[PDB]
Formats: structure tokens, sequence, C-alpha cells
């Protein structure tokens, strides 16, 4: 699967 | 699991030690298969936990669909603070489960035999990859899920096991896929980066904060964009640019090390734009030929245990092919056009040529890493800007 990601 | 190398370093691998697949430590100076072709395979699968059967999962009924998208909703992938989730829509996951030779066998569920619950998935789609010099027919595998209450009983193994047989079954022995840990070996590690397009929400639900240098006011005005798009003659792709958007994209992704090698129906299924799906828009110059075309996907997730704000709407950089316009305008009208159509943030990999735009265009870096991983196939690793491959 894809991978969540945010800011830093 | 690892998410950093360093935590991975000193990990052990009881599943991926027994799997076909270069070790973490090390280094890989050849190119072909870890194993050769099987000539025979497994007739029966694999044995589930008492209580737990398979279930191939027909997503053209609309109610299995819907099992599918709530599984998925409810226990997907989650950032590591536990405070996003994605939220793949029905439409969404009929556009990333059933392009061009898709098998029903390959969308593989594990459900309860009394409830019938579904409660695992895991699938496959076939596609052709182009690895340095060798072009391989492989599978995609997407959207390995377990239920939150069947975590951390050896479910994955399993899961993994029965649909590596079910395409053995079919005469294929690559598979390349992605994930957010370190597992045995990355073949390239590509890093995320964010585009905030609606400041203020992301501010509020903590996807982002503010420098402690800037105010509210200058970060809204920063990340202000125009109304329209700049380029001349951009607009939605249309039926009659299938065959020069096949042409543009073959080309251009000539000058990677990883990539697809599509066939012109999967350009029309992968690109032709589907409402809250897929976005594709060319360029159409003064001379009426199309020079290129900027793409992105619609992910939105959900944002858990906040009482005002349930949805982050993110659109996701899918390929975006420049011979006449400069990518970094290709790339700016792409935000534009997100922020017109109500995205919160703009997502993008720093793979192919992406870091050339991302500090220009005011993305910033994320926190999460995409490994590229391919299995049975043994090949050097590669930087991310020779990555030329983008998944759901
Ligand atoms: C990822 C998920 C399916 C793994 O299930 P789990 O119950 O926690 O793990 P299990 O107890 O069943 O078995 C652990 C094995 O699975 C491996 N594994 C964990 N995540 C993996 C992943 N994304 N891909 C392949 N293998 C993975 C582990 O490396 C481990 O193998 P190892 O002993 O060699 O290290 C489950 O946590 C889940 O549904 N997470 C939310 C969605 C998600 O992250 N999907 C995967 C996207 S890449
Ligand atoms: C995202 O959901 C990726 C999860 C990947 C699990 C690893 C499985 C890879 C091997 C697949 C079978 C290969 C068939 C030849
Ligand atoms: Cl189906």
């Amino acid at each position: 699967g894809n991978c969540f990601s945010k800011r830093r | 699991p690892a998410k950093t190398m360093e935590e991975a370093s000193k990990r052990s691998y009881q599943f991926w030690d027994t799997q076909p697949v270069p070790k973490l430590g090390e280094v890989v100076n050849t190119h072909g298969p870890v194993e050769p072709d099987k000539d025979n395979i497994r007739q029966e699968p694999y044995t589930l936990p008492q209580g737990f059967t398979w279930d191939a999962l027909d997503l053209g009924d609309r109610g299995v669909l819907k099992e599918l998208y709530t599984l998925l909703n409810e226990n997907y992938v989650e950032d590591d603070d536990n405070m996003f989730r994605f939220d793949y829509s029905p439409e969404f996951l009929l556009w990333a489960l059933r392009p061009p030779g898709w098998l029903p066998q390959w969308h593989c569920g594990v459900r309860v035999v009394s409830s019938r619950k579904l409660v695992g998935f895991i699938s496959a789609i076939p596609a052709n990859i182009h690895i340095y010099d060798t072009e391989k027919k492989m599978v995609e595998i997407n959207f390995l899920c377990v239920h939150k209450k069947l975590r951390s009983k050896r479910v994955a193994p399993v899961l993994i096991r029965e649909i590596t047989r079910r395409v053995h079954l079919e005469g294929i022995f690559q598979a390349v896929y992605t994930a957010g840990v370190v597992l045995p070996k990355p073949v390239g590690t590509c890093r995320y980066w964010h585009r905030s397009l609606n400041p203020r929400k992301l501010i509020e639900v903590k996807f982002s904060h503010l420098s402690r240098n800037m105010t509210m006011q200058r970060t809204m005005k920063l990340y202000r964009l125009p109304e329209t798009p700049k380029t001349a003659g951009l607009r939605p792709m249309e039926t009659k640019d299938i065959p020069v958007v096949h042409q543009l994209l073959t080309r251009y992704l000539k000058q990677f090390h990883l990539t697809p090698v599509m066939s012109q129906e999967e350009v029309e299924h992968w690109f032709y734009p589907q409402e809250n799906i897929i976005d594709t828009f060319v360029v159409e110059n003064a001379n009426g030929e199309v020079t290129d075309f900027l793409s992105f996907y619609t992910l939105p997730s959900t944002i858990m245990n906040h009482p005002t704000h349930k949805s982050l709407k993110a659109a996701y950089s899918f390929y975006n092919v420049h011979t006449q316009t400069p990518l970094l305008d290709l790339m700016s009208d792409a935000l534009v056009l997100a922020k017109m159509k109500g995205f919160d943030v703009f997502n993008a990999l720093d793979l192919m040529e992406n870091k050339t735009f991302l500090e220009k265009l005011k993305f910033g870096i994320g926190d999460g890493n995409l490994q590229y991983y391919l299995y049975n196939w043994k090949c050097p690793s590669m930087g991310a800007e020779k990555v030329g491959l983008v998944l759901q």
C-alpha cells in the first residue's frame, strides 16, 4: 500500500 | 515494524527471511530473479486460523464493494500519530482494482465464518514493469489490510503467501509494491512533500502548524494562488487525446529506471478523467498538437477524533509529462486546478524530476518515506529521481 504523510 | 532504516537494521524478519528477496544488509550487484520460476504450484489455499475463510470479492456487487470500502475506511493505513487514515472511495477502488487484465481471484478477502464480516484483504493487478534493461510481466500488490481486532496474529504473512500462490497460478513470478515500513529490501526510497492549498484547515487539524516566525496572515498570503491557470491551451483530457497521451508518456518514461509499460487501453484507464478519482489536463498548442499533460488522483483521508473537521481532501501527483511547457509551469497549473476543485493539500513524491520544482513551488517536506520494492527480482537500488512509477 501507500503511506500517509504529514508536514515535517 | 520500522519506518526508519535505523530501527530496521535492529530487526529480525522471520517472515521476510523465508521470501525470495535480498537481505536488508547486503548490496546487490546482479540483475535477475532471486529464484527460478516454479513449474508446479500448490493447489490448495493456505490454512487460515480457525474460524476464518477465504473469499474472492466481486467488486461489481455494490454491497461487496461497500464492505471493502468499510474495511479500509476503518482499518487501513494511518499516519505515525494516528491522526489521519486513508479514505479510498468505492469508485476509486474500482478504478484501482479493475484495470485491464484484472482477475477476480486477485481480490483476496478474509471473512469471519459465522458473521461473514470482512476482516482482511490484499490485492494484485497485472502490469508490465520496466526495470533497468528488462521488461517483465509482474503484478502490483496493494491494499494489504488486516482488521484492527485481528492484528499481530500472523494473518498478514498468510495473505501475502496466498496472493503469491494465486499469482503463481497465472504464470507470474515477480511483483512490485510500496510501503511506509522498511522491509527487505527497498529498490528505492521516496519522500512525500505537501503543498498547502487551504492552510487554515491544515493548521486547525494539525496536519501542519505555523512557524513561530510566521503569522497566520502571512502563511495564508504565502500560499495564495491565482484563480486560473496560466498555460495556453490547457484543457481536460478527452477521448481523442488517448493515442498522444500514450505516446508522450511512453517516451517520457524512458529516462527512468523503474517504470510502467502501458498499453493504450491502460492509458485510457489510468488517465481518462473521472470526477473525484483521476484528473488529467493536456496542453493543446496553437497548431492543435498536444505537447504536455498533467495528472493527479483524488485520495481523501479521515480526520480521526475531531469534533468539527471530519475529512482532509488530498490530491496526489500522478504522471506529469513535459516536452514544450516547462515542468514548473505545468505543476503551477496543477496547484491552481487542485485549489479550484476544493482540495486542501497537494501531495507529490520526490521521484522522477519532482525535486526540480518542490521547493520553488512551496511544498513542505513530509514525515513519511515511501519505500519501493520488487519481489523475486535482484537489482541495484536507485535514487528517487530514477523512480518513474506511481501507485495508488
Ligand atoms: C499492515 C498490516 C496488514 C499487517 O498486519 P499485522 O497483524 O500488524 O502483522 P502480523 O502479525 O500479521 O505479521 C507481521 C509480519 O507482517 C510484516 N509486515 C508488516 N507490514 C507489512 C507491509 N506493509 N507489507 C509487507 N509486510 C508487512 C511484517 O514485516 C512482519 O513480518 P516479519 O516478521 O518478517 O517482520 C496491518 O497492520 C494493517 O492492516 N495496517 C493498516 C494498513 C496497512 O498499513 N497496510 C499495509 C500498506 S503497505
Ligand atoms: C501494500 O498494501 C503493499 C503490501 C505488500 C505486501 C508484500 C507482498 C509482496 C509479494 C506479492 C506476491 C508476489 C507474486 C509473485
Ligand atoms: Cl471484481
